[PDB]
RNA sequence: GCGAAGAACCUUACCAGGUCUUGACAUCCUUUGACCACUCUGGAGACAGAGCUUUCCCGGGACAAAGUGACAGGUGGUGCAUGGUUGUCGUCAGCUCGUGUCGUGAGAUGUUGGGUUAAGUCCCGCAACGAGCGCAACCCUUGAUUUUAGUUGCCAGCAUUUAGUUGGGCACUCUAAAGUGACUGCCGGUGCAAGCCGGAGGAAGGUGGGGAUGACGUCAAAUCAUCAUGCCCCUUAUGACCUGGGCUACACACGUGCUACAAUGGAUGGUACAAAGGGUCGCGAAGCCGCGAGGUGGAGCCAAUCCCAUAAAACCAUUCUCAGUUCGGAUUGUAGGCUGCAACUCGCCUACAUGAAGCCGGAAUCGCUAGUAAUCGUGGAUCAGCAUGCCACGGUGAAUACGU
């Protein structure tokens, strides 16, 4: 229950939320290991810190795809969409921090005549 | 010196390594795609004409 | 400034490509067979005002339809010229070939047919200015909302080449819901080589 | 052949010197095959190798075994600037 | 110290022609008292109606010198291409100095 | 000649452990080639040396290190007819912090010790005591700007 | 126990032809699952635009192929005959 | 790092030597109708001499045998004789026409003036009233969502498996067809109107992000060598075949790139996280062998099923301790692997040993405004073999913009 499938870059994160103690499960693996950076760890709890429910629910995460930071962003959007399903009363609170928005930034495409997205080969006058 | 060259490529060579690919319509050696067996020029000029199935100009 | 090919810009958007068949591992084998079929059709039917030819291939059977403005030479009283096609195509196709013939109504609306009629006059020692204008005023009665044509090359026997174009109507090239026809043809003269370009903004 | 399946020796070159052992460096051998590794049987013989426009004679030693014919027939004509 | 590069097309770059181009464009040193070493791109071409063309590019740091001429014979064009180049050096140098001195 | 003028500015996220804005903006300044782990880790461990060597507060001492090297004045040269005059001018609030971190890290690389870990931690100690290269350069900016006080507004 | 594979360059022919099978199959072999839209496979061909010079100016072409899937659970004696009779036009390749 | 999206022979257009003249490639002549292929000898091969066979099918035929002609053949010249194709100003916002009017006339007006815009985009005024090509939109792709559909995809809730495995179900993702959605739509202020500023709703707000799309014309811009083609030229050769060489040279000058000059680093051990593509004379697993490049082997796959294919930076431990070094790898000697008839000129990779310049680069100069620069890996075209080039994919991920 409480399905809040969220996305970031190339990552898709399906999150089912249940009341509990606060344990986070990612692909049948402890979340201390999957996310090594404590800096990447705080952003996971932003939807859980605007509303005081951090030590009340357990998240079961089955993410697939994207880089290690990619799942961190996609799991933040994952819980917020699922948490908003728990009670619509949280919408003004989460909207203030811009947590419902799905980030639209994606890596560009390479262009012919260019060495990347916008890099231009060195110009020589003469 | 091209009519001789095209005829030479048709017949079997001494060894399998002498063989190579040539454009069917015009006959230039460079830049031939073996999906269509056309060179890069005949491919463009004839894809515009709507005669290569599936092929269409690519925006993305 | 160079212009994109008006036909090529619209393949798969509003129109459909001529040769419509599907095969894998036989692509280059089938594709160059069509290039051979078109070469022979364009040879014998040079004076029949044939414009559109498509290939309809299905399970070792070749189906071809001919769009003709004047099918009387292609089929009709003689009833024996069309059958020579299937007898003159079995040697290179090696497949059971069936040919169909379709009338072209309002032949002045087809950019292909307008092109050579302009072209055929150029080697008839007709002035380039007159030849284009006569075709422009003929097509406007047919129901087209636009036409503009140019002839470029050693123009009127001049040593220095130049291009001349005449337009009236509406020919929006950048619009994608346009349905604009296109044709380019060669005018074989004794002073050089000339080419004519014609594009018509059709009705719908 | 730079593998175990080698070595590679040209037929018409190998056969010509093989029957020339009776000559024992009595006839110059005029050949074009530069892609043949020099065999022990070749030692003491003199062979004329085509260098692109002419034939250049080389006397085969024992130290030349295992090398190619063309190594001793320089092609590009360099004389400084 | 100027380094030259002549692209002779439809013509042969004979040594007398090379010396003529080198010595005539070499007098520009008097004007621009420090000419940093740079490459000169010179192009020569002759038509069927006996007309000669010269193109010169001398990319000095802030000074992009060009001049292109068409005349009867090869030597007239080279002698007449100094005037177009000398004007630009005199134009560019005296523009900088007098304007910052209001 | 072109351009509309003012533009938006990037946001900063509050880092854990040492929740601050300067710390997050300092991590991104000394990061190279987008390796957050390398640059972030040396800063977090550097604060340990701040506590062990002279333990006052890792959050503090770093503070007045910044407020001792951020410049108050600035020079924005302009070219007038005949000669170029270095015009003194104030420093905006945003560039106040930017010119501090850049001066801190440019001279932390030039300190000349074994590891960047020690070099950055030691440099802020000198700044917190009104010493070092980072403090030295700010005085050069002030001395030059106050020497040309004449045509400040004129 | 019969599967059908359909591929085509243009889906308009594909989707219309696919529907023809579904209606005919359910007449005898009522156990017919809906068409499955298998992923499309795409290929690009970048080509130099000019003839002689100008490698920096190019042009790109594509070839997108669409695929479908038809599954039948319990066949009928006429189901194979019904599938055999329904001959799709060109531009679509069938495979039992 | 331009034609060249692959120069060992071929390619090859050049050179040396060895050869042919209705010819290597098509038409019309005339006799047979299959014609060859192969083996042996001289062969560097092309080609010279012999034998086995050449079975055509249905008076037709295409090729081949035989000699003749009409003829063929030129990557020979002219891109200032041309067609077609492309670059550039420049995705800059301009360039013209019809009717009217002013001026003896070339010309003018419309297209100017006041606002606004990314935009001759729009409003008001006006001796002008309208139109066309351009701008904008229509096209593709990314970002949110509903119905259809559950296989080769997914595993909520389940029982089982070494492992979503197997049974089971489309719940969720997912794939792809059809739709909704963004249109200054609404509100407040400002203005007379265009419009401008802010705010709410929303995933997205002010042409959302990115592509395809390049007006009249300028440079007698490039291409007769992709193809076509006027004129000129050659034709026992400026045409045709073969081997070998060369296009890979080297006192030097310039442009474009790759690797470094180390401690945010080198070395050793463990381990996590992708997207986009290719595969039938093809991909090639497990297993066994070798330090290694690689060898044997043959599973499965005409593929959401199998393979290519273990992603690398990053993370965690030990060690090295500021040196031309445990940095850097050029260069070279030996021993091997792989493709190919063949690796010397002239291929790629592996093992051992040798260990160079180089410690941030003068004058000068280049790129980039957000998933951008920076950095790290991956795939594809050409391809028997060979890319530090080209075209695409994703991971991590900044600083600054006062202003003209
Ligand atoms: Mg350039
Ligand atoms: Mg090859
Ligand atoms: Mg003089
Ligand atoms: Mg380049
Ligand atoms: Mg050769
Ligand atoms: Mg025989
Ligand atoms: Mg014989
Ligand atoms: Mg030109
Ligand atoms: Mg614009
Ligand atoms: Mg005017
Ligand atoms: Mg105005
Ligand atoms: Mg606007
Ligand atoms: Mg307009
Ligand atoms: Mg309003
Ligand atoms: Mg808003
Ligand atoms: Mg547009
Ligand atoms: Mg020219
Ligand atoms: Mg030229
Ligand atoms: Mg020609
Ligand atoms: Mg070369
Ligand atoms: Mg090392
Ligand atoms: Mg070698
Ligand atoms: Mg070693
Ligand atoms: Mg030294
Ligand atoms: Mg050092
Ligand atoms: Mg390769
Ligand atoms: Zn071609």
């Amino acid at each position: 229950q409480y399905y809040g499938t969220g996305r970031r870059k190339s990552s898709v994160a399906r999150v089912r939320l249940v009341p509990g103690d606060g344990k986070i499960v990612i692909n049948n693996r402890d979340w201390e290991d999957y996310i090594p950076f404590a800096a990447l760890r705080e952003v996971i709890k932003q939807p859980l810190v605007a509303t005081e429910t951090l030590g009340n629910y357990d998240v079961l995460v089955n993410v697939h795809g994207g880089g290690y930071t990619g799942q961190a962003g996609a799991i933040r959007h994952g819980v917020a969409r699922a948490l908003l399903q728990v009670a619509p009363e949280y919408r003004p609170a989460l909207k203030s921090a811009g947590l419902l928005t799905r980030d639209p930034r994606m890596k560009e495409r390479k262009k012919y005549g260019l060495k990347g997205a916008r890099r231009a080969p060195q110009f020589s006058k003469r | 010196a091209k009519k001789s060259m095209i005829a030479k490529q048709k017949r079997t060579p001494k060894y399998a390594v002498q063989a190579y690919t040539r454009c069917e319509r015009c006959g230039r050696p460079h830049s031939v795609i073996r999906k269509f067996k056309l060179c890069r020029i005949c491919f463009r000029e004839l894809a515009y004409k709507g005669q290569i199935p599936g092929v269409k100009k690519a925006s993305w | 400034g160079q212009k994109v090919h008006p036909i090529g810009m619209r393949i798969g958007v509003i129109r459909d490509w001529d040769s419509k068949w599907y095969a894998e591992k036989d692509y280059a084998d089938f594709l160059h067979e069509d290039l051979r079929i078109r070469d022979y059709v364009a040879k014998r039917l040079s004076d029949a005002s044939v414009s559109r030819v498509e290939i309809e291939r299905a399970a070792n059977r070749v189906n071809i339809t001919i769009h003709t403005a004047k099918p009387g030479m292609v089929i009709g009283k003689g009833g024996s010229e069309v059958e020579a096609l299937r007898k003159n195509l079995n040697e290179l196709t090696q497949k059971r070939v069936h040919i169909n013939i379709v009338e072209i109504k309002r032949a002045d609306l087809d950019a292909k047919l307008v092109a050579e009629n302009i072209a055929r006059q150029l080697e008839g020692r007709v002035s380039f200015r007159r030849a284009q204008k006569q075709a422009i005023q003929r097509t406007m009665r047919a129901g087209a909302k636009g036409i503009k044509t140019q002839v470029s090359g050693r123009l009127g026997g001049a040593d220095i080449a130049r291009a001349e174009h005449y337009s009236e109507g509406t020919v929006p090239l950048h619009t994608l819901r346009a349905d604009i026809d296109y044709a380019w043809e060669e005018a074989d003269t004794t002073y050089g080589k000339l080419g004519v370009k014609v594009w018509i903004y059709r009705g719908e | 052949r730079s593998l175990k399946k080698g070595p590679f020796v040209d037929d018409h070159l190998m056969k010509k010197v093989e029957a020339a052992a009776e000559s024992e460096k009595k006839q110059v051998i005029k050949t074009w095959s530069r892609r043949s590794t020099i065999f022990p049987t070749f030692v003491g013989q003199t062979i004329a190798v085509y260098d692109g426009r002419k034939h250049v004679p080389v006397y085969v030693q024992e130290d030349m075994v295992g090398h190619k014919l063309g190594e001793f027939a320089p092609t590009r004509t360099y004389r400084g600037h | 110290m100027l380094k030259y590069n002549i692209r002779g097309e439809n013509i042969e770059v004979t040594e007398p022609i090379r010396d003529y181009v080198e010595k005539k464009i070499d007098k520009l040193e008097r004007y621009f008292t420090e000419t940093p070493d740079a490459n000169v791109h010179v192009n020569l071409k002759v038509y069927s109606d006996k007309n000669a063309k010269v193109e010169v590019t001398i990319p000095l740091p802030n000074l992009v010198l060009r001049a292109e001429e068409t005349s009867g014979d090869l030597y007239a064009s080279i002698d007449l291409i100094v005037d177009k180049l000398e004007r630009q050096i005199r134009k560019h140098k005296t523009k900088v100095n007098r304007k910052f001195r209001d | 000649m072109p351009r509309k003028g003012p533009v938006a500015k990037r946001d900063v996220l509050p880092d854990p452990i040492y929740n601050s804005k300067l710390v997050t903006r300092l991590i991104n300044k000394m990061m190279v080639d987008g390796k957050r782990g390398k640059s972030q880790a040396i800063l977090y461990s550097a604060f340990d040396i701040i506590a062990q060597e002279t333990g006052k507060d890792p959050m503090e001492v770093f503070e007045q290190a910044m407020k001792n090297i951020m410049p108050l004045l600035e020079v924005k040269a302009r070219r007038v007819g005949g000669a170029n005059y270095q015009v003194p001018i104030e420093v905006r609030a945003d560039r106040r912090s930017t010119l501090g971190l850049r001066w801190l890290v440019n001279y932390a690389r030039l300190r000349g010790e074994k590891t960047m870990e020690v070099r950055v931690a030691r440099e802020i100690m000198d700044a917190a005591n009104n010493t070092g290269a980072s403090v030295k350069k700010r005085e050069d900016t002030h001395k030059m700007a106050d020497a040309n006080r004449a045509f400040a507004h004129y | 126990k019969i599967r059908i594979r359909l591929k085509a360059y243009d889906h308009r022919i594909l989707d219309q032809s696919a529907e023809k099978i579904v209606e005919t199959a359910k007449r005898s072999g009522a156990s017919v699952s809906g068409p499955i839209p298998l992923p499309t496979e795409k290929s690009i061909y970048t080509v130099l635009r000019a003839v002689h010079k100008y490698k920096d100016s190019r042009e790109q072409f594509e070839m997108r192929t669409h695929k479908r899937l038809i599954d039948i659970v319990n066949p009928t004696p006429q189901t194979v005959d019904s599938l055999m009779r329904l001959d799709l036009p060109s531009g679509v390749d069938i495979e039992i």
